[PDB]
C-alpha cells in the first residue's frame, strides 16, 4: 500500500542520516593515538593447577568474588564447585536436565544459578541450615534455550533466550517485571556493567545493542560484524566493550563514540571465537578461539603477545579473577586449567 | 534441626553402659561428631570424634582405649560404648556437630545433654579471671591464654568462643576467633594474637549472664579452658 | 598430611568422598543408549513414541535388559546450527518420514509439497559435519494409505522422471531408493531402512538389532581388531 | 669339570662357517631396531585414552629384551661355554626363558582383554584401569617365576640320565611341563579368537548390508591371518622339544640342529609387532604420522 | 493491516537512535589510553610479581 512505501522510505533516510552523523566525528583512530607506547614484551603463562572431575564437554564457568572458588557446568548433570587453592571440591550439584549452556555465581556467594536448552533457569542456595544445597526458585516463560544470565544483585537476575529476547526477573516473586526486545537473531551472550544499570547483548544478526536496567528501552545499536556474534564483556572502565564473532575477528566498539576502534583478527587464523575476557587494568585481551588453544591481544596496540596451548579440544568458557591474579580456562575435553 | 540423647543413669563401679543420641532435621550423613563430657561444678573436655564416612576415629588419651564410638547412617544415630567406668567417669555429656569445608562453621549445635553417675606438649588453656561482678550496660571483656600459637601458615587462628547459660546447652559464638556466629546479636565481638585472646561485649542485657570458655582445635587433643563466671 | 592442618585433613577427606561419588554415578550413565528423534512434522513422531512408550522432551525406556533414551527437540523453534554440536555422542538418529504426504501441498508455498520438504530435511541432516559418523534409521509411517493414495492418483506429480507399474510394491521401492541416494559417503555411514507395521513389537526389535549392530561396530574399532 | 662330564654324556662334547654367526646378528639387531623404533613410536603420542596401548608397548618391550638376550646367548654361546661356570649358563638359559615366556604371555593377556571388551555390550567406555595392570603384572610374575624356577633346584647334576639332550643339565620333566603349558596357551588363544567371529557374524546376519559383509569379511580374515602366523612359527619348536622328550641318546641326529628351529620362534618374535600394529586405521595413522 | 505499525515501531525507535550526543574519537580514544595508564600497576598478569606473595604458586608437591 500507499502507508506502507512512505513509511519504508522514511525508515531508510533516517538510517542514511545515522550513518552520516556517525562518520562526521571520525576525525583519528585510536591506532593513531596509541602508536607511541612501548609494546608490552611476551607473555608467558604456566598452568598451576590442573582441575579434574568433569566427564563431559564444559560449557560454562564463572570465578567467584573472592577470587577463591569458582563454578563449572558441564553436559553430564552436574555442578561441581571448586576450591582453585587447594584443588578440593567444596559441593557438587546435581542437575535436573542434562543439558546445560550457562552458570552464574551470586556476588554475595549465596546463590549459584544455571539452565540452558531447558527454558528454566534454576536457582540453588549454598548456605542451608540443613547443610545440603537445594532449588530455591525456578524462572520459566521463555520460548528458546537460555544462553546466559548474570545476577544484577542478590534478589534480581537478567537473563537472554534464544527467541531474540531478554528479560529481567523477581527471585522473591518469580514473575518477569521488564522484557527486552528488537533483536532479529538469537541471542549468544550478555555482560553487566560494573555501575549495574546497563548491560549489552550480542545476537545472531551481526549486531549489539545497548539496554537501560530501569527504563526497560533500549539505547544504542552497533553493527559492523559479518557473522554470529558468540561474545560480548565490557571494558574495566565501564564505557568500551569487545565482541568475538564466527567469522575470526574480534571488535572493540565505545558507548559515547559509537563507530568501531579496532579489529583483532590475523590470516593464518580462519577459526571463531568462543570466549572473550579482558585483564584487571584493560591491557591484555583473552580471547578463547576454537581451534584447541587461547590467544592473548595487546588491546591499545591489537598486537598478539602470548599463546595458551593446554587444552585437547575446543576451549569453550573463559574467566578471570577480581584481582587479576590467575586466569581460568575451560574446554570440552573435561579439564580445568589455572594459569598464573 | 535437633538432638535427642538417652542411655544416661546411674550404674556400679563394675559394669558397663552405652549411650544413644538420634539426628533429625538435617543430613546427618556429611556431619562429623563429637563427643563432649562436662563435670559437675568444673569445666568440660573433649572425649572423642568421628569422621564422615567412619573414616577417621580419634580417641582422648585419658580414656584412650576404653571407650567406643559408632556411627549408624541409615538411622541418624550415633553410639558410644563404656567398658569399665571408674569413679571419676561421673559428668553430663553432650554430642556436637561439625562439618569441615572452606568457609564451614564447626561446633555449630550442641544438643541437650544427659547425666551419668557412678556410685563410690599438649597446648593447655588458662584462664585467671573466674569471677567478676558487672552492671548492665556496660563493656565487658574475658580474656583467655594459650600455651603454644596457634597462628598455622595457612593464616587461620583455631579457636573458639562459646557461652553457657544456666541450666541450658552451650552455645557457639566465635568460630576462628574472628567469624561471628549464625542467630546471634552484634554485640559480641572477639579479637587477639599470638598467646593471649579476648571477647568483648558491647552492651550488657540480662540474657548474657552465663559461663565462657575458649578452645583450640590447632590439633588433637582438644583442649577447653577454665570456666569464667559473670554474675548480675 | 605433614604440614595439613586438623581442619585441612578433613576437608581433604571430604573431596575424596566427593570424587568417589563422581566415579560411581560417572559409571552408571555409560552403559544407557542414547538416541535423537527427528523429523518434518505431521510425519508420525508422534505416533512412533507411543509404540515403544512405557523444550525438549526426554523418554526413557527398558528392552532386553538395555536401557534406552530418546530425545525430542522438535519443539525447540530455533536455529538448528546453534545447539545441533550437543547431540554429538549420540549411538543413532532415529528418522520418521511419511510416505503418503507425496500428493498434500505446503501450507506456506502450493507449489511446493510436503514430500520434496522431507527430503531436503534429510540430507541436510544426514550430511551433517557433526555426524560423520553417526547411523541413521529411517521409518516409513502411513504406508497402509499410501495403498489406497497410489491407485487413484500416480505418483508422478511428485516424480515426474517415473516410469513404473504404478504398484505398491514398485512405488514403496522406488521412494526408498531416492532417500537411499541422498547419502554422500557410503563408507562410513549405514543407513537402516523399515517400514512401520501395525503391530509394535516389530518397531522396537528393528530398533534394538539396529542399535545392537551399531554398538559392535564400536567396540571392533576400539580395540582395534578392525 | 662338570660340564665337561655332562657334555660327553650327552653326545654334544662328541665332535667338538663364520656367516652364519654374521646373519644371525644382522637379523638380531633388525628386531630390536624395529621393536624399539614401535616402542618409541607408541610413546610419541601422548594420548593415551585406548587400553591397547600399554598392551601392545609390552609386547614390544618384551620382544625388545628377547632379541637382546639372544644376542647376549650367541655372542657368549660360541666357544665359551667349557670356561664359564655352571651358575653363569644357568642365569644364560634363565634369560632366554624369561624372555620367551614374557614374549609368549602378552599374546595372551592381549586376547583375554579383547574377549573381555567384546563379550559385554557396552555403548560406552566404563575408564578402569584396573584389568591392565592386573594383567601385566601376572604375566610378568609367571614368566619371571618359569624362569627363575630350574635354577632353583631342578637340575641332573647328580642325576645323569635325567636330563634331555639339547640342555645337558636340564630335566626332561621341565622340558614336558613347558610343552603341556605352551599348548594349554595356543589352545586358549585359539578359542579366544574363534569365539568372536561367530557372534560378529551371527549379529550382522540379522541386518544384511554391504557394509556389514565386508566388516565380516575382513574380521575372519584378521582372525585367520593371526591364529596362522602364531602357529606356524612357535609349532616347530616345541615340536622337537616333545620329540627330544621321546628320543633317547644318539638316536636322533637331527635333535643336534635345534638353533634353525630357535631362529623360527625368533622370526616369530620379529613378525610380532608387525601384525599388531599394522592391521589397524588408528595405529597405522598414528604410526605414519609420528 | 499490521504492516504499518511495525514500520511505525521502527521509525519511532530510529527517531531516539539519532538524537543521542556523541564527542569525537580522539577523546574516547584517550580516555581509554589513560585509563590503562593509571592501573598498570596494579595487574599482576601484567607485571609478574614475585613468588613470595603468590597465591596461587606451585610448591614441591
Ligand atoms: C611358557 C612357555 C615358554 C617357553 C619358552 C621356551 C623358550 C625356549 C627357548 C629356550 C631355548 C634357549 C636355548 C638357547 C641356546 C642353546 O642352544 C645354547 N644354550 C646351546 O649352545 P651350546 O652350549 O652348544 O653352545
Ligand atoms: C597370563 C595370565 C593372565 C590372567 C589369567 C586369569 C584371567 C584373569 C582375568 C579375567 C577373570 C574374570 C574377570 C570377570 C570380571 C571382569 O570382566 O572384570
Ligand atoms: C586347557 C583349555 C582351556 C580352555 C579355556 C577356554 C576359555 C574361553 C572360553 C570360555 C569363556 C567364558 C567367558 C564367560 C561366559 C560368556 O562367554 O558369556
Ligand atoms: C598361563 C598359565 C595357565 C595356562 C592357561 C590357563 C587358562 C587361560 C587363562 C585364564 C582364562 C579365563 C577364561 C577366559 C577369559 C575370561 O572370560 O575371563
Ligand atoms: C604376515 C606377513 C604377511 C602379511 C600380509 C599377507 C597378505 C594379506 C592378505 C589379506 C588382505 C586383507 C586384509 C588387510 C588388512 C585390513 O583390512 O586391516
Amino acid at each position: 500500500g500507499s502507508e506502507l512505501d512512505q513509511l519504508r522510505q522514511e525508515a531508510e533516510q533516517l538510517k542514511n542520516q545515522i550513518r552520516d552523523a556517525r562518520k562526521a566525528c571520525a576525525d583519528a583512530t585510536l591506532s593513531q593515538i596509541t602508536n607511541n607506547i612501548d609494546p608490552v614484551g611476551r607473555i608467558q603463562m604456566r598452568t598451576r593447577r590442573t582441575l579434574r572431575g568433569h566427564l563431559a564437554k564444559i560449557y560454562a564457568m564463572h570465578w567467584g568474588t573472592d577470587s577463591r572458588l569458582l563454578v563449572s557446568a558441564s553436559q553430564d548433570g552436574k555442578l561441581i564447585i571448586w576450591d582453585s587453592y587447594t584443588t578440593n571440591k567444596v559441593h557438587a550439584i546435581p542437575l535436573r536436565s542434562s543439558w546445560v549452556m550457562t552458570c552464574a555465581y551470586a556476588p554475595s556467594g549465596n546463590y549459584v544459578a544455571c539452565g540452558g536448552l531447558d527454558n528454566i533457569c534454576s536457582i540453588y542456595n549454598l548456605k542451608t541450615r540443613e547443610g545440603n544445597v537445594r532449588v530455591s526458585r525456578e524462572l520459566a516463560g521463555h520460548t528458546g534455550y537460555l544462553s546466559c544470565c548474570r545476577f544484577l544483585d542478590d534478589n534480581q537476575i537478567v537473563t537472554s533466550s534464544g527467541d531474540t529476547t531478554c528479560a529481567l526477573w523477581d527471585i522473591e516473586t518469580g514473575q518477569q517485571t521488564t522484557t527486552f526486545t528488537g533483536h532479529t537473531g538469537d541471542v549468544m551472550s550478555l555482560s553487566l556493567a560494573p555501575d549495574t544499570r546497563l548491560f549489552v547483548s550480542g545476537a545472531c544478526d551481526a549486531s549489539a545493542k545497548l539496554w537501560d536496567v530501569r527504563e526497560g528501552m533500549c539505547r544504542q545499536t552497533f553493527t559492523g560484524h559479518e557473522s554470529d556474534i558468540n561474545a560480548i564483556c565490557f571494558f574495566p572502565n565501564g564505557n568500551a566493550f569487545a565482541t568475538g564473532s564466527d567469522d575470526a575477528t574480534c571488535r572493540l566498539f565505545d558507548l559515547r563514540a559509537d563507530q568501531e576502534l579496532m579489529t583483532y583478527s590475523h590470516d593464518n587464523i580462519i577459526c571463531g571465537i568462543t570466549s572473550v575476557s579482558f585483564s584487571k587494568s584493560g591491557r591484555l585481551l583473552l580471547a578463547g578461539y576454537d581451534d584447541f588453544n587461547c590467544n592473548v591481544w595487546d588491546a591499545l596496540k591489537a598486537d598478539r603477545a602470548g599463546v595458551l596451548a593446554g587444552h585437547d579440544n575446543r576451549v569453550s568458557c573463559l574467566g578471570v579473577t577480581d584481582d587479576g591474579m590467575a586466569v581460568a580456562t575451560g574446554s570440552w575435553d573435561s579439564f580445568l586449567k589455572i594459569w598464573n | 534441626v535437633q538432638l535427642v540423647e538417652s542411655g544416661g543413669g546411674l550404674v556400679q563401679p563394675g559394669g558397663s553402659r552405652k549411650l544413644s543420641c538420634s539426628a533429625s532435621g538435617f543430613a546427618f550423613s556429611s556431619f562429623g561428631m563429637h563427643w563432649v563430657r562436662q563435670a559437675p561444678e568444673k569445666g568440660l573436655e573433649w572425649v572423642a570424634y568421628i569422621s564422615s564416612g567412619s573414616g577417621t576415629i580419634y580417641y582422648a588419651d585419658t580414656v584412650k582405649g576404653r571407650f567406643t564410638i559408632s556411627r549408624d547412617d541409615p538411622k541418624n544415630t550415633l553410639f558410644l560404648q563404656m567398658t569399665s567406668l571408674r569413679s571419676e567417669d561421673t559428668a553430663m555429656y553432650y554430642c556436637v556437630r561439625s562439618i569441615y569445608y572452606y568457609g564451614s562453621s564447626p561446633f555449630d549445635f550442641w544438643g541437650q545433654g544427659t547425666t551419668l553417675t557412678v556410685s563410690s606438649s599438649d597446648i593447655v588453656m588458662t584462664q585467671a579471671t573466674s569471677s567478676v561482678p558487672v552492671t548492665p550496660g556496660e563493656s565487658v571483656s574475658i580474656s583467655c591464654r594459650s600455651s603454644k600459637s596457634l597462628l598455622h601458615s595457612n593464616g587461620n587462628t583455631y579457636l573458639y568462643w562459646f557461652l553457657q547459660r544456666p541450666g541450658q546447652s552451650p552455645q557457639l559464638l566465635i568460630y576462628r576467633m574472628s567469624n561471628l556466629a549464625s542467630g546471634v546479636p552484634d554485640r559480641f565481638s572477639g579479637s587477639g594474637s599470638g598467646t593471649a585472646f579476648t571477647l568483648t561485649i558491647s552492651r550488657l542485657e540480662a540474657e548474657d549472664v552465663g559461663v565462657y570458655y575458649c578452645m583450640q582445635h590447632l590439633e588433637y587433643p582438644l583442649t577447653f579452658g577454665a570456666g569464667t563466671k559473670l554474675e548480675l | 598430611g605433614c604440614t595439613l592442618s586438623a581442619e585441612d585433613k578433613a576437608a581433604v577427606e571430604r573431596s575424596k568422598m566427593i570424587d568417589r561419588n563422581l566415579r560411581e554415578d560417572g559409571e552408571k550413565a555409560a552403559r544407557e543408549v542414547k538416541l535423537l528423534l527427528l523429523g518434518a512434522g505431521e510425519s508420525g513422531k508422534s505416533t512412533i513414541v507411543k509404540q515403544m512408550k512405557i523444550g525438549i522432551v526426554e523418554t526413557h525406556f527398558t528392552f532386553k535388559d538395555l536401557h534406552f533414551k530418546m530425545f525430542d527437540v522438535g519443539g525447540q523453534r530455533s536455529e538448528r546450527k546453534k545447539w545441533i554440536h550437543c547431540f554429538e555422542g549420540v549411538t543413532a538418529i532415529i528418522f520418521c518420514v511419511a510416505l503418503s504426504d507425496y500428493d498434500l501441498v505446503l501450507a506456506e508455498d502450493e507449489e511446493m509439497n510436503r514430500m520434496h520438504e522431507s527430503m531436503k530435511l534429510f540430507d541436510s541432516i544426514c550430511n551433517n559435519k557433526w555426524f560423520t559418523d553417526t547411523s541413521i534409521i529411517l521409518f516409513l509411517n502411513k504406508k497402509d494409505l499410501f495403498e489406497e493414495k497410489i491407485k487413484k492418483s500416480p505418483l508422478t506429480i511428485c516424480y515426474p522422471e517415473y516410469a513404473g507399474s504404478n504398484t505398491y510394491e514398485e512405488a514403496a521401492a522406488y521412494i526408498q531408493c531416492q532417500f537411499e541416494d541422498l547419502n554422500k559417503r557410503k563408507d562410513t555411514k549405514e543407513i537402516y531402512t523399515h517400514f512401520t507395521c501395525a503391530t509394535d513389537t516389530k518397531n522396537v526389535q528393528f530398533v534394538f538389532d539396529a542399535v545392537t549392530d551399531v554398538i559392535i561396530k564400536n567396540n571392533l574399532k576400539d580395540c582395534g581388531l578392525f | 669339570e662338570t660340564l665337561r662330564e655332562h657334555y660327553q654324556y650327552v653326545g654334544k662334547l662328541a665332535g667338538r662357517s663364520t656367516l652364519t654367526t654374521v646373519l644371525f646378528l644382522v637379523i638380531c639387531s633388525f628386531i630390536v631396531l624395529e621393536n624399539l623404533m614401535v616402542l618409541i613410536a607408541i610413546w610419541k603420542n601422548n594420548k593415551f585414552h585406548n587400553r591397547m596401548y600399554f598392551f601392545i608397548g609390552n609386547l614390544a618391550l618384551c620382544d625388545l629384551l628377547a632379541g637382546i638376550a639372544y644376542k647376549v646367548n650367541i655372542l657368549m654361546s660360541g666357544k665359551k661355554t667349557f670356561s664359564l661356570s655352571p651358575t653363569v649358563w644357568f642365569l644364560r638359559e634363565g634369560s632366554m626363558f624369561v624372555a620367551l615366556g614374557a614374549s609368549t604371555c602378552s599374546l595372551l593377556a592381549i586376547a583375554i582383554e579383547r574377549h573381555l571388551t567384546m563379550i559385554k555390550m557396552r555403548p560406552y567406555d566404563a575408564n578402569k584401569r584396573h584389568r591392565v595392570f592386573l594383567l601385566i603384572g601376572m604375566c610378568w610374575l609367571i614368566a619371571f617365576t618359569l624362569g627363575a624356577l630350574p635354577i632353583l633346584g631342578w637340575n641332573c647334576l647328580h642325576n645323569l640320565p635325567d636330563c634331555s639332550t639339547i640342555l645337558p643339565l636340564y630335566s626332561k620333566k621341565y622340558i614336558a611341563f613347558c610343552i603341556s603349558i605352551f599348548t594349554a596357551i595356543l589352545v586358549t588363544i585359539v578359542i579366544l579368537y574363534a569365539r568372536i567371529y561367530f557372534l560378529v557374524k551371527s549379529s550382522s546376519r540379522k541386518v544384511a548390508n554391504h557394509n556389514n559383509s565386508e566388516r565380516s569379511m575382513a574380521l575372519l580374515r584378521t582372525v585367520v591371518i593371526v591364529v596362522s602366523v602364531f602357529i606356524a612359527c612357535w609349532s616347530p619348536l616345541f615340536i622337537l622339544f616333545l620329540i627330544d622328550v621321546a628320543c633317547r641318546v644318539q638316536a636322533c641326529p637331527i635333535l643336534f640342529k635345534a638353533q634353525w628351529f630357535i631362529v623360527l620362534a625368533v622370526l616369530n618374535s620379529a613378525m610380532n609387532p608387525v601384525i599388531y600394529t599394522l592391521a589397524s586405521k588408528e595405529m597405522r595413522r598414528a604410526f605414519f604420522r609420528l | 493491516t499490521a504492516s504499518i505499525a511495525q514500520a511505525r515501531k521502527l521509525v519511532e525507535q530510529l527517531k531516539m537512535e539519532a538524537n543521542i550526543d556523541r564527542i569525537k574519537v580522539s577523546k574516547a580514544a584517550a580516555d581509554l589510553m589513560a585509563y590503562c595508564e593509571a592501573h598498570a600497576k596494579e595487574d599482576p598478569l601484567l607485571t609478574p610479581v614475585p613468588a613470595s606473595e603468590n597465591p596461587f604458586r606451585e610448591k614441591k608437591f
